[PDB]
């Protein structure tokens, strides 16, 4: 049922309107972001209205 | 990664 997950791969949106390929670290139900991990290992809380699977539709 | 580089997705 969850849609997100600690693991997973993700797009990322960020200040600059861009999307950026990620992984979830940590997942905040009470604020509704997760701490995610950037490629250049960066860590930043995201809106889940701003993060989707990398992975293909299936 | 360190020392690692991001870039924009696709």
């Amino acid at each position: 049922r969850p849609r997100l997950w600690e693991g997973q791969d993700v797009l990322a949106r960020w200040t600059d309107g861009l999307l950026y390929l990620g992984t979830i670290k940590k997942v905040d139900s009470a604020r509704e972001v997760c701490l995610v991990q950037f490629e250049d290992d960066s860590q930043f809380l995201v809106l889940w209205k701003d993060i989707s699977p990398a992975a293909l539709p299936g | 990664s360190t020392g690692g580089v991001k870039k924009p997705h696709r």
